[PDB]
């Protein structure tokens, strides 16, 4: 019914498709970075993961913190001292945008354990304002996911929840996932976790709204589902702890497939 | 962003809200007039507020004749200006002024005909408007009529999840809103301009409520009191209660006297009880009532 917008539902998935190139980040913005790297960045947005936990915050929430962040170390150079401020003031300005109740500035500063002040936060969140210049209704994988969702036969939790996780997890590492965008993370991510759970495959009616086969999220999937092996091992732990949750159906828990005959 | 205060000469104030002062402005250089939206960032204790984020953000993306235009930001570290494409009146002020000749059938069509224009572009890029009433649509010397006010808006996802509740102002508001439904969509927005155009023909709120309970009961008088049968699920709805007066729905014709049959038909459409079957706004532009609207769809702005 209409919580699904049936008259707006393909209007909105082009548009989001052509935001989601509008709103990339740089795909190499880290070896032009002089003094941070893709593990301070990795535990950046793990930090960001039990904040979105202890805030009880919205994925979406989380996601868009983290497309805020890659876009401004896209164009703006941070000493590693710095980085966390920038974060700190991309949750904020994620949680007034998507938040119905957004924690306030003070436990912002609260969570950094007193690093920053009150004031830089504010005067980050301003930096961060002028540098994305306000585009901030930026496409998630989450906005894709739920979307991709409507197309299971019938809806299983199991799927969805494992989805969402293998999505949250490809945040981590911008190495490799930079190069990909939301969409096909997400593709991605579906059909991952529609296999382990089910064992069947990326349907035909997603490939008729999106366009995109196995063929051409092969690429993706491999790295993907490298992730998920390899995810008990990772330095970076909190999306794997959040899992765990009954919120989410326990999903970390599943076993990966070893193999994904594609 | 490549705009300057000292580009400005203001002329009058023009309005005001707890979103701050409205002035009507002058480009000195281009000749353009603006109303100029200050947001006194000076109170920042939390910083930006979350209603000029979205306003800005969404605002940015949605250009359409029908939804008036964002044309520059100026960010100082001490305030906030938006500056917008300015328009004369507002559709409340207009209709106070429309006095009781009333607004004749040609223009209630065209300003309706725009207005679903401009709504349909909204929920086709994922924006609910949730806050559509007569203040908040301007119109100009042209024909033209635009959604304003976008400090309620919000981008949704499909399909939605739990948002703000008690959202719209109160006489606009759609019954799921008030039975505290877990869910909204597009159909609120839709409902919002079903009364307006009711307004538009009365020049009276079609329900003037004084509390969310007798807003509920005046609906439940006009339409009827919904029950399985015309919605199915309204009797499991959070604040539903079954004690609740089963009034009847009385004829459509008597909701609208002067309102012809193609008229009530699409009223009809816009005030159904059940969000499902609402009509959207992409639907209603077929809808026969506008065959014979001939109003040159007004041009974007650049
Ligand atoms: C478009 O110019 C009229 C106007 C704009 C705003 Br924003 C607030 C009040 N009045």
């Amino acid at each position: 019914g209409v919580n699904e917008v049936p008259d707006y539902h393909e209007d909105i998935h082009t548009y989001l498709r052509e935001m989601e190139v509008k709103c990339k980040p740089k795909v190499g913005y880290m070896k032009k970075q002089p003094d941070i790297t893709n593990s301070m960045r990795a535990i950046l947005v793990d930090w960001l993961v039990e904040v979105g936990e202890e805030y009880k915050l919205q994925n979406e929430t989380l996601h868009l913190a983290v497309n805020y962040i890659d876009r401004f170390l896209s164009s703006m150079s941070v000493l590693r001292g710095k980085l966390q401020l920038v974060g700190t003031a991309a949750m904020l300005l994620a949680s007034k945008f998507e938040e119905i109740y957004p924690p306030e500035v003070a436990e912002f500063v609260y969570i950094t354990d007193d690093t920053y002040t009150k004031k830089q936060v504010l005067r980050m969140e301003h930096l961060v304002l002028k540098v994305l210049a306000f585009d901030l209704a930026a496409p998630t994988i989450n906005q894709f996911l739920t979307q991709y969702f409507l197309h299971q036969q019938p809806a299983n939790c199991k799927v969805e929840s494992l989805a969402m996780f293998l999505g949250e997890l490809s945040l981590i590492d911008a190495d490799p996932y930079l190069k990909y965008l939301p969409s096909v993370i997400a593709a991605a991510a579906f059909h991952l976790a529609l296999y382990t759970v089910t064992g069947q495959s990326w349907p035909e009616s997603l490939v008729q709204k999106t366009g995109y086969t196995l063929e051409t999220l092969k690429p993706c999937l491999l790295d993907l589902h490298q992730t998920y092996l390899r995810a008990p091992q990772h330095a970076q732990q909190s999306i794997r702890e959040k899992y765990k949750n009954s919120k989410y159906h326990g999903v970390s828990l599943l076993n990966p497939p070893e193999t994904l005959n594609v | 962003g490549p705009g300057s205060m000292e580009n400005f000469q203001k002329v009058e104030k023009i309005g005001e809200g707890t979103y701050g002062v409205v002035y009507k402005a002058r480009n000195k250089l281009t000749g353009e007039v603006v109303a100029l939206k200050k947001i006194r960032l000076d109170t920042e204790t939390e910083g930006v507020p979350s209603t000029a984020i979205r306003e800005i953000s969404l605002l940015k993306e949605l250009n359409h004749p029908n939804i008036v235009k964002l044309l520059d930001v100026i960010h100082t570290e001490n305030k906030l200006y938006l500056v917008f494409e300015f328009l004369h009146q507002d559709l409340k002020k207009f209709m106070d002024a429309s006095a009781l000749t009333g607004i004749p059938l040609p223009l209630i069509k065209s300003y309706l005909f725009q207005l679903l224009q401009g709504l349909a572009f909204c929920h086709s890029h994922r924006v609910l408007h949730r806050d559509l009433k007569p203040q908040n649509l301007l119109i100009n010397t042209e024909g033209a009529i635009k959604l304003a006010d976008f400090g309620l808006a919000r981008a949704f996802g499909v399909p939605v999840r739990t948002y703000t509740h008690e959202v719209v102002t109160l006489w606009y508001r759609a019954p799921e809103i008030l039975l505290g439904c877990k869910y909204y969509s597009t159909a609120v927005d839709i409902w919002s301009l079903g009364c307006i155009f009711a307004e538009m023909v009365t020049r009276r709120a079609l329900f003037p409520g004084d509390s969310e309970i007798d807003q509920l009961f005046r609906i439940f008088r006009t339409l009827g009191t919904p029950d399985e049968v015309v919605w199915p699920g309204v009797t499991s709805m959070p604040d539903y209660k079954p004690s609740f007066p089963k009034w009847a729905r009385q004829d459509f014709s008597k909701v609208v006297p002067p309102l012809d049959e193609d008229g009530r038909s699409l009223l009809s459409q816009m005030l159904h009880y059940d969000p499902n079957k609402r009509i959207s706004a992409k639907a209603a532009l077929a809808h026969p009532f506008f065959q014979d609207v001939t109003k040159p769809v007004p041009h974007l702005r650049l």
